[PDB]
């Protein structure tokens, strides 16, 4: 039951009781798959035109 | 400013979306000349929802009147609250549609058609960001149900990515007007199937024993049944129309109720729905029981023969919002054989301190479930009971149409049916 | 003196940072016009309040915040709310439609086309920064908003601040107060795609603080104004070393040292106590060892769960108040001999505490009754991993029959994204098995 | 309307609770995958108490304690009773036992054969058993070659060379206990137990038959040869067994042993209490126990295991399930005596 490291200021006091030892994607690679994303929202939107061209 | 453009084609669209108007606008405090005369500040919170403001501090609702025949919308502009359309929307033409889809979607109906969406185009560039598009209509005529599709398929090719909804009477043999009904409602019903996000199938056979088994209406009238759906019209609309604590749009209304882009056909209900013992308090059981009876429904099919996908249910009035969870989770606990288990929390509640007119409080039901495809089963049996003789289908052939459509509508109305059976087991 | 950035995203988040602004300000005396009487450094400083609040010369502290949303409406509160006065209009972005509980709307379709804006406007705040520390980002689980585009900000702030930390506030989605059905699928998606990003994050489930709002505040129904103000007791007492003078948990890196020895497992258990009704005769104040006991009651915690069939990895108290060391290690003496407190073999069994003398501040009208004393303790425990459960759960129950899924595919997601997400949700329970279970 | 969910369709008990409780009108059975219920008779192993609890407006109650395993289990509760200061090492009623894992996997290998060692040089009676989750030897090499030829963890305890014998037949025997511990943490004890009696006379001589030695129902039942000789079914009820303690020793079954029973009881019951206990729980448990006992010829009774889903005798199948329904359900989710239980009070 040690307490270790007491540090006391004006608005306060922090301590450390120990009770027992121990035993990314660059910019470039997210502007694909935004894009890659959008291209696809494209694609489904132009079959629903030629469709409905049809 | 989130807007929704409103469209009424053909006699009963005219007829029902009237009454709508009229029964909204008195909930927000507008007159029969567009002026504000209300009490509240709730009124006016999401007014521009559906109306416009012009100057004057005038509303004028954003509403476009459709129809090949000038009769009924003769009758609207001359009726309670007629004076407070626009002029300019009124686009109409002379010829009808002879109860004929074929009439109302390739021949009568496409000479028409350019000049509505000139109007549509109108409401829409005067929007500040637009939610979609409401229809009004039946499927059993010729405008309604022939150019309204026509209207929608066009509205989708220029709105891709606006929400399109509709309200749609399904035609029934007990109120029937023609028997072609059953051809109309089946070809109308792919184009709904395809090009609507939510479609409120309202059903005359279940408005029809509404008035006459609870209302204790001898013999209904058109009018009367409207009054059912001007009542459920005004309830689906609740949450868009008042502020509350939900924030939904068209959109996210949509995405939380249409598990499967095809399976989006609702069933309506309504409550209380009491005979002229009228002025008796209703308590919230009364109100949850009699909102999930399927007496108080409009698509005329009963739950227990299919699944809820999902159930949203919006109550109005002053109440013990506490009292409408337990009640509310009672229902689903003590019927949860009829809510489908791969969907968690199906069933969702919305309230709304502004109750109707006439009324302390009052529940709106709004069910996604399979035994809608009942409804559709109906509709199939009577299509090829003709269909199988060929009959009536000269109406159809004179208009240019050939028996192999027919025979695509039959084949998509029973993969649609097909559709709901297996999400069934 | 280091800077940190806070962003709202979403309504969940928006609402929430509305709420600690609010108490922020009342804790620091800082006044609705952004006045701060007891600075005496005119448009200047480097004091602790200084990491959240800038200075301008006409003396407006104006807090280093960002709000974010895809609609207009909840950041229109701000504008016009009472602490209208302390932000500027640079700070607040509102789009025009949201993403209607859509992550892919919010990730993709919306998101990339206001992203690139929302950096800009963060930019400005970092140029005022002469060490800026890094982020916390407040959002929801279940919006389309707070999950897709926290999300995709999160990769771009690792991009642009790639040695700064972030940490996150997030709310877990609870039935009782949502009306959305998709929000697993939400849920899941946001946690795939920011693990790699987060350095700390503190759930908080909805369904806890409404629980909570109902049992010790006697609120029939909570609303989100009842859920905010007690959401933001609990963020204050986290955020208080930052902002306070201190030796614990001085800067955003300390949270990752002290909670987080598994990058993988950083969602610390959150446990707050006393929570007392204002509409109380007068309740009877209670000891060091009486609230430091509650923090080991599942009633109290942020996430309902069951720590007694866990491991511990960390645990921090952060006592506020009139606390004295001597009182906290008396009480903790006592609870290690009465409660189930097992550790992980290969991190020691130790409690760092804080302590910061000024007791829990209260919102005028609130419903939070003034206390002596209160202590929220940071346990980082396998048994949060329940929550984890409980959402995979929801979200393969709805998958299997691909629910609501053409909706994602829709906005240009691919359906292999949900399988990607999922999988990697079943990595991370695994992981809590393996430091837990025996 | 009561709903609950069946997710252990072996389980003879909760077959009949499940059918009492339909019997009643007032509950409704639902699909095993079901979240919306208030009942849950769950599975055996790995039972999801992680997602109980959460259903808004629901009370949710299970048949199974999470943590009871600490005492259902053979190397789980020899480690309880040694590391629990509220059993302690010197606990009396629990005969001296080791946690030793096979050579090819802490483990106490060399703490046994010293109190071994000391048997075998004391001249003591040196017989152990070994079992798991069974072989019974005088010599430790038989006892740990045994343990490394498996690939589980193993448990060997001494092994009782002076049972109480019944007469006639002088045969070993056991005493089966059922205990329901409900959500508010209360020790009932079935006032029915039965004793599962060896068939065959006990002999001391020979350890290599294991007929007369273990007294487990399926092991009389197949490889015994009196079988139902002297009692239907190698079961003798309270009320036989407590006249024999009469007519032959002068004693009544609540003197002598039942005493014995409810301390051990309570004293296993309470000790696991501040790890399992429901009090404060977002859900409720509740749990029936089968406390096995070992009887020794100076009328001490000691503790051989705990189960944690226990079968019951086919005369008292409806008289104890019904029990269940009354103090375990019934008192969560009340329907619109003289009671068969025995309250264990005790300090929470
Ligand atoms: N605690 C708390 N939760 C909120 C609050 N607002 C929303 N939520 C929760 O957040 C989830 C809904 O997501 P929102 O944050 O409202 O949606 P969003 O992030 O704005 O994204 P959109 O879909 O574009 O609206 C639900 O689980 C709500 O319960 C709030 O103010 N406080
Ligand atoms: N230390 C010991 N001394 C004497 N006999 C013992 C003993 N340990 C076990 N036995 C005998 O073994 C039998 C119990 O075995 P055990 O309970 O370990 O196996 P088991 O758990 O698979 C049967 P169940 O769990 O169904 O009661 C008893 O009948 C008893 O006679
Ligand atoms: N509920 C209701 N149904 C109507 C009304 N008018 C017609 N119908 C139904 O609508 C179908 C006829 O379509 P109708 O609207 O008259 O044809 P249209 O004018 O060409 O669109 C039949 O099934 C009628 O029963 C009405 O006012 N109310
Ligand atoms: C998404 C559902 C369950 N919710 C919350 C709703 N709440 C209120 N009115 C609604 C809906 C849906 N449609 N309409 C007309
Ligand atoms: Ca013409
Ligand atoms: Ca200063
Ligand atoms: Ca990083
Ligand atoms: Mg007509
Ligand atoms: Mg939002
Ligand atoms: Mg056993």
């Amino acid at each position: 039951m040690e307490v270790i490291e007491l540090n006391k200021c004006t608005s306060g006091q922090s301590f450390e009781v120990i009770l027992k030892p121990p035993s990314d994607p660059s910019l470039e690679e997210i502007q694909k798959k935004l894009e890659a994303a959008e291209e696809r929202r494209k694609y489904q939107e132009a079959e629903l035109l030629k469709h409905l061209a049809e | 400013m989130r807007e929704i453009v409103h469209i009424q084609a053909g006699q009963c669209g005219n007829q029902i979306g009237a009454k709508f108007w009229e029964v909204i606008s008195d909930e927000h405090g507008i007159d029969p000349t567009g002026s504000y005369h209300g009490d509240s500040d709730l009124q006016l919170e999401r007014i521009n929802v559906y109306y416009n403001e012009a100057t004057g501090n005038k509303y004028v609702p954003r509403a476009i009147l459709v129809d090949l025949e000038p009769g009924t919308m003769d009758s609207v502009r001359s009726g309670p609250f007629g004076q407070i359309f626009r002029p300019d929307n009124f686009v109409f033409g002379q010829s009808g549609a002879g109860n004929n889809w074929a009439k109302g979607h390739y021949t009568e109906g496409a000479e028409l058609v350019d000049s509505v969406l000139d109007v549509v185009r109108k409401e829409s560039e005067s929007c500040d960001c637009l939610q979609g598009f409401q229809l009004t209509h039946s499927l059993g005529g010729g405008t309604g149900s022939g150019m309204g599709t026509l209207l929608i398929s066009k509205i989708r090719e220029e709105y891709p990515d606006r929400i399109m909804n509709t309200f749609s009477v399904m035609p029934s043999p007990k109120v029937s007007d023609t028997v072609v009904e059953p051809y109309n409602a089946t070809l109308s019903v792919h184009q709904l199937v395809e090009n609507t996000d939510e479609t409120y199938c309202i059903d005359n056979e279940a408005l029809y024993d509404i008035c006459f088994r609870t209302l204790k209406l001898t013999t209904p009238t058109y009018g009367d049944l409207n009054h059912l759906v001007s009542a459920t019209m005004s309830g689906v609309t609740t949450c868009l129309r008042f502020p509350g604590q939900l924030n939904a749009d068209l959109r996210k209304l949509a995405v939380n109720m249409v598990p499967f882009p095809r399976l989006h056909f609702f069933m309506p209900g309504f409550a209380p729905l009491t005979s002229r013992q009228q002025y008796r308090a209703l308590t919230v059981p009364e109100l949850t029981q009699q909102m999930f009876d399927s007496k108080n429904m409009m698509a005329a099919c009963d739950p227990r023969h299919g699944r809820y996908l999902t159930v949203a249910a919006i109550f109005r009035g002053r109440m013990s919002m506490k009292e409408v969870d337990e009640q509310m989770l009672n229902v689903q606990n003590k019927n949860s054989s009829y809510f489908v288990e791969w969907i968690p929390n199906n069933v969702k509640t919305a309230v709304c301190d502004i109750p109707p007119r006439g009324l302390k409080m009052s529940a709106t039901f709004i069910g996604n479930s399979t035994a809608i495809q009942e409804l559709f089963k109906r509709i199939s049996e009577q299509f090829t009971a003709m269909f199988r003789r060929k009959a009536f289908l000269h109406w159809y052939t004179g208009e240019g149409m050939d028996e192999m459509e027919f025979t695509e509508a039959e084949s998509n109305m029973n993969d649609l049916v097909s559709e709901y059976q297996q999400y069934q087991d | 003196m280091r800077e940190c950035i806070s962003i709202h995203v979403g309504q969940a988040g928006v609402q929430i940072g509305n709420a600690c602004w609010e108490l922020y300000c009342l804790e620091h005396g800082i006044q609705p016009d952004g006045q701060m009487p007891s600075d005496k450094t005119i448009g200047g400083g480097d004091d602790s309040f200084n990491t959240f609040f800038s200075e301008t010369g006409a003396g407006k502290h104006v807090p280093r915040a960002v709000f974010v949303d895809l609609e207009p409406t909840v950041i229109d509160e701000v504008r016009t709310g009472t602490y209208r006065q302390l932000f500027h209009p640079e700070q607040l972005i509102t789009g025009k439609e949201d993403a209607a509980n859509n992550y892919a709307r919010g990730h993709y379709t919306i998101g990339k086309e206001i992203i690139d804006l929302v950096l800009d406007r963060i930019r400005k705040l970092a140029d005022q920064c002469t060490g800026l520390q890094g982020f916390l980002v407040f959002h929801s689980f279940g919006g389309g908003t707070g999950s897709g585009f926290t999300s995709l900000l999160m990769e771009r702030l690792s991009v642009d601040y790639g040695k700064k930390s972030k940490l996150e506030f997030s709310i877990y989605p609870a039935p009782q107060v949502s009306t959305a059905v998709v929000e697993p699928y939400n849920s899941i998606l946001t946690t795939h795609t920011t693990l790699e990003h987060s350095d700390c994050a503190f759930m908080v489930d909805n369904e806890a603080i409404y629980d909570i709002c109902r049992r010790n505040l006697d609120i029939e129904r909570p609303t989100y104004t009842n859920l905010n103000r007690l959401i933001s007791q609990i963020v204050s007492s986290i955020t208080a070393s930052l902002r306070f003078d201190g030796a614990l948990n001085v800067d955003l890196t300390e949270f990752q040292t002290n909670l987080v020895p598994y990058p993988r497992i950083h969602f610390p258990l959150a446990t707050y106590a006393p929570v007392i009704s204002a509409e109380k005769a007068y309740h009877e104040q209670l000891s060091v060892a009486e609230i430091t006991n509650a923090c080991f009651e599942p009633a109290n915690q942020m996430v309902k769960c069951d720590p007694r069939h866990g491991k511990y990895m960390a645990c921090c108290l952060l006592y506020r108040g009139d606390v004295v060391p001597k009182d906290v290690n008396a009480a903790i003496a006592t609870i290690k001999t009465k409660r189930s407190i097992q550790f992980v073999d290969w991190c020691p069994t130790g409690f760092k505490v804080g302590i910061n003398y000024q007791p829990p501040t209260v919102v005028p009208g609130g419903d939070l009754a003034k206390v002596q004393r209160a202590v929220c303790m940071l346990s980082n425990t396998t048994a949060i991993a329940e929550a984890w459960a409980r959402l995979d759960h929801k979200f393969d129950l709805m998958y299997a029959k691909r629910a609501f899924v053409h909706w994602y595919v829709g906005e240009g997601m691919e359906e292999g994204e949900f399988s990607e997400a999922r999988e990697d949700m079943a990595a991370l329970e695994k992981d809590y098995e393996e430091v837990g279970v025996d | 309307m009561y709903t609950f969910v069946v997710r252990d369709e072996n389980s003879s008990v909760y077959a009949e609770v499940s059918r009492l409780l339909l019997a009643t009108g007032q509950w409704k059975r639902l699909r095993k995958d079901n979240p919306r219920f208030n009942l849950m008779l769950g599975e055996r192993n790995r039972l999801p108490f992680g997602r109980l609890g959460h259903e808004p407006g629901l009370v949710q109650l299970v048949n199974y304690y999470r943590g009871a395993d600490k005492l259902c289990r053979k190397a789980s509760l020899v480690k309880l009773i040694k590391t629990s200061p509220e059993l302690s090492e010197s606990c009396t009623w629990f005969p001296e036992s080791y946690v030793i894992y096979p050579t090819n996997l802490t483990d106490e290998r060399e703490v046994f054969l010293a109190a071994y060692n000391r048997r075998r040089e004391g001249r003591e009676g040196n017989v152990w058993i070994a079992k798991s989750s069974i072989l019974i030897s005088s010599e430790a090499s038989e006892l740990l070659d045994f343990i490394d030829e498996q690939g589980q963890v193993h448990v060997i305890q001494k092994y009782l060379e002076k049972p109480l014998l019944l007469e006639p037949g002088h045969r070993k025997f056991d005493i089966r206990s059922w205990v329901l511990v409900d959500h508010l943490y209360n020790i009932y004890l079935y006032r029915e137990g039965v004793l599962r009696t060896s068939s065959e006379p006990y002999n001391s001589a020979n350890f290599q038959d294991k007929t007369c030695h273990l007294t487990n129902h399926c092991i009389q039942k197949e490889y015994s040869k009196n079988y139902g000789r002297y009692e239907e079914g190698n079961e003798m009820f309270f009320e036989e067994f407590n006249q024999y303690l009469m007519d032959a020793l002068n004693t009544t079954l609540e003197n002598s042993i039942l005493l014995q029973i409810k301390h051990i009881i309570r004293s296993c019951l309470m000790c696991i209490e501040p790890a399992i206990s429901t009090k404060h729980l977002h859900y409720q448990s509740f749990q029936l126990f089968g406390f096995d006992f070992m009887v020794d010829e100076e009328l001490k009774v000691w503790l051989i295991e705990v189960n944690g889903a226990p079968a019951c005798a086919q005369k008292l199948y409806a008289e104890l399930c019904q029990g269940i329904v009354d103090v375990a359900i019934s008192s969560v989710f009340p329907l619109a005596p003289t009671s068969i239980f025995i309250k264990l009070h005790h300090h929470h």
